[PDB]
RNA sequence: AGCCAGGAUGUUGGCUUAGAAGCAGCCAUCAUUUAAAGAAAGCGUAAUAGCUCACUGGUCGAGUCGGCCUGCGCGGAAGAU
């Protein structure tokens, strides 16, 4: 979990969800993938 | 080829027993030791095929000699020629296989003093014809000559392509034997030389004065300086991490004048740290190269009543010293080289 | 003290015991005792077939 | 095989007879490389081995340190009927070795190594004695 | 057919046994006995050439026995004894190190086209030339 | 968009090194059977092996996928009575 102000995708299984109002990226391929905005 | 024959069998059994050594599956399981014994195998099997090919033609020369009847000559004469021919390429082919940058040649008198002197302006003029035979360039650093003769010491710089690899087995202690030209009557005198050889090696120095590895603190000043000195941080101190030194200023009343003043010196202390350390390892390592001439400690012999030239290390004697002093050294250093190959790959364990 | 090893060729290196015994030798300045060769640590002279008794080496 | 070497070189007698008089009765072997001068300590196994330090550190007052050796296997060689024993001798002098019964040894440094240095110099390499 | 069990394929030169890493380590790990293919391997060899490598296969049981099945030398080196070059590429465009006939290269085609494909032998003339080009071979009209 | 199937042929290539075989790095990057398949986008082996993706047949059954000009909102956003 990285919590940086540009989240972005960087694998072909990345998805952008957004959860009460916080832009977050989750993968289910690498665990090192999935982000917050914050 | 009475000695080097005993190391290139030594040679041939240990890449037999290598070869052995890999069709076991059990010594297969690590890698380190499997990578090990493949990079150790190419060499010995090139050197150990040319090795038994020589081998066999000369246990064929040994043999179809001790009879009679037909005319031998020819086959014999055909069967040693070209065995000396294979032993030849066998030769150059495992001397040559890096290594090839310029080298400064220093050499200074041993014992015999005036003497001394002449022996080692003989030998300088030996070394600079042998280079200027070669289109390589040879210049002169720093002389100190010697009173009637030649140079007390004499430091030069040879440049060109494959310099060192050739230079470096003449560092070390030469004798002569001679009746020297500042003698009275007619007797014979022995004296000594030494020669140190050194490889050119850059002098990458950087500024080390990058920030991420500083620790800086800011602290007032001790002394008089009324209701100022007190409320204000004016004196600075800095930590380099990386080697341990501390530098601490608080010179004049403005901290920014400090800071400077105190890096400067932070720098200057490593620079001259730096340098030190690089001098005594030099110094170090010319102390051991050199030697101490003594004429007892030696590399070589020159015999001028004999007209013989001679080396300890391969226990080799030749009587062509007069084609020696003329800068044809090349029939001395090539039979060293190769006693100094077949050590490397026989050191490969 | 310093000793003097007579023969040709030795085994001796540092951390050896050795059994040492009186003679001089002249020509070098510090050297007043003698290593005994066959003595605890240190080999008889190899292929030595005359004064083998000073030397400690066994009768072939 | 674990070679051996103690703290004090001068109170080296103790441990120059604790290995003569406990090699009398079967508990350890003492070989001794002919280039070099060691005292490299044979075993059957790793149990025999901490018998044999325990005893020797407890009975005799030695304090050593073990350090590893790289051998697989000995072997005693003894074939003096002919003359090629002699150059064998020398050319595989780099890794033989003396017991404490002065019989030879060749010392080998894996079974590779032994397996080839059979096939040729043909005479007799058996793992017996006494 | 069977899937990969155990077999890979790798050769040098059948020309000679030669128990060497190539091929020892290459099957030693998995067991078997490699002095044996001086005669096993080599029973075909003689007939062929001394100095060619030809691929083959590995196919070996848990039993520790194998079995071997060979094919033709592979293109690659072919251009090595029919173009009179033992170097090879690596600016197969900025230069070049020797020719070869457009007459040379069909004619022993057929020799692969047991394994090769192609509709017909015309066809396979641009595989084996295709391939000649990244060699740094020039063809020769 | 999901879901079935393929994802092949002499590159164990000289080039380079102990091995680099689609996948260390250097040049090239054609041809064959094809409905399609890179002389390779990714993972993985010491090197092999092994697992996916580009592209292509089948099911499905109607819309679907990206830029431009613009209004208002979101995150980036931590201090001391
Ligand atoms: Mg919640
Ligand atoms: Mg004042
Ligand atoms: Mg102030
Ligand atoms: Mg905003
Ligand atoms: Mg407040
Ligand atoms: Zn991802």
């Amino acid at each position: 979990m990285k919590v940086r102000a540009s989240v972005k995708k960087l694998c072909r299984n990345c998805k952008i969800v957004k959860r009460d109002g916080v832009i977050r990226v989750i993968c289910s391929a690498e665990p090192k993938h999935k982000q917050r905005q914050g | 080829k009475p000695s080097i024959v005993a190391k290139l069998e030594a040679l041939h059994e240990r890449h037999e027993e290598v070869q052995a050594l890999l069709g076991d599956a059990q010594t297969i399981a690590d890698q380190e030791r499997f990578r090990a014994l493949s990079r150790e195998y190419a060499q010995l099997s090139d050197v150990s095929r040319c090795f038994t090919d020589w081998q066999q033609v000369q246990e064929d020369i040994e043999t179809a000699q001790m009879m009679l009847d037909d005319p031998e000559m020819r086959e014999m004469a055909q069967d040693e020629l070209r065995e000396a021919k294979e032993k030849s390429e066998q030769l150059e082919q495992q001397l040559q296989v890096d290594d090839e940058r310029n080298a400064f040649l220093e050499v200074r008198a041993g014992t015999g003093g005036d003497e001394a002197a002449l022996f080692a302006g003989d030998l300088f003029r030996m070394y600079s014809r042998y280079a200027e035979a070669r289109r390589w360039r040879v210049e002169i650093m720093s002389a100190s000559e010697g009173e009637h003769g030649g140079y007390k010491e004499i430091i030069a710089k040879i440049s060109g392509d494959g310099v060192y690899g050739r230079l470096k087995f003449e560092s070390g202690g030469h004798r002569v034997q001679r009746v020297p030209a500042t003698e009275s009557q007619g007797r014979i005198h022995t004296s000594a030389c030494t020669v140190a050889v050194m490889p050119e090696l850059p002098d990458a120095e950087l500024p080390d004065i990058n920030p991420a590895d500083l620790r800086i603190d800011t602290f007032r000043s001790s002394g008089a300086g009324g209701q100022h000195v007190n409320t204000t941080d004016s004196a600075i101190r800095i930590t380099h991490l990386p080697t341990g030194i501390v530098v601490e200023c608080q010179d004049e009343r403005s901290q920014h004048k400090n800071k400077a003043k105190a890096l400067s010196v932070l720098g200057a202390r490593i620079h001259a740290a730096e340098m030190a350390k690089r001098q005594q390892a030099e110094a170090s390592t010319r102390r051991n190269l050199l030697g101490s001439g003594d004429r007892s400690d030696r590399n070589r012999t020159y015999n001028f009543p004999q007209g013989r030239v001679t080396d300890h290390r391969i226990n080799l004697t030749l009587y062509r010293l007069d084609e020696v002093m003329e800068g044809k050294l090349d029939m001395l250093i090539e039979p060293i080289i190769q006693e100094h190959q077949a050590d490397q790959l026989a050191a490969l364990s | 003290v310093t000793s003097y090893i007579g023969g040709e060729g030795h085994n001796l290196q540092e951390h050896s015991v050795i059994l040492i015994r009186g003679g001089r030798v002249k020509d070098l300045p510090g050297v007043r005792y003698h290593t005994v060769r066959g003595a605890l640590d240190c080999s008889g002279v190899k292929d030595r077939k005359q004064a083998r008794s000073k030397y400690g080496v066994k009768r072939p | 095989f674990r070679r051996i070497r103690l703290k004090d070189p001068l109170k080296q007698k103790q441990l120059l007879k604790g290995l003569v008089q406990l090699s009398e009765e079967g508990a350890v072997q003492v070989f001794r490389p002919i280039s070099n001068n060691d005292l490299i300590v044979g075993a059957v196994g790793v149990l025999q081995f901490d018998v044999v330090v325990a005893r020797l550190k407890s009975e005799y007052n030695v304090e050593a340190v073990y350090e590893s050796v790289n051998v697989a296997t000995a072997r005693w060689v003894e074939c003096a009927d002919a003359k090629k024993f002699e150059e064998f001798k020398r050319k595989n002098e780099s890794q033989l070795a003396l017991d404490g019964g002065d019989n030879l040894a060749y010392i080998a440094t894996s079974m590779v190594n032994l397996r080839l240095a059979q096939e040729r110099y043909p005479d007799v390499q058996f793992h017996q004695t006494r | 057919a069977k899937k990969v069990q155990a077999y890979v394929k790798l050769q040098v030169a059948a020309g000679m046994a030669n128990p060497s890493p190539p091929v020892g380590p290459a099957l030693g790990q998995q067991g078997v006995n490699i002095m044996e293919f001086c005669k096993a391997f080599n029973a075909k060899t003689d007939s062929i050439e001394k100095g060619l490598p030809i691929p083959v296969v590995i196919t070996v049981y848990a039993d520790r026995s194998f079995t071997f099945v060979t094919k033709t030398p592979p293109a690659a080196v072919l251009l090595k004894k029919a173009a009179g070059i033992k170097s090879g590429s690596g600016k197969p465009n900025k230069d070049k190190v020797g020719k070869i006939s457009r007459a040379q290269l069909q004619e022993i085609a057929q020799t692969k086209a047991a394994d090769m494909t192609g509709a017909d032998i015309e066809a396979m003339t641009r595989s084996i030339e295709g391939t000649a080009r990244s060699m740094g071979l020039v063809v020769e009209d």
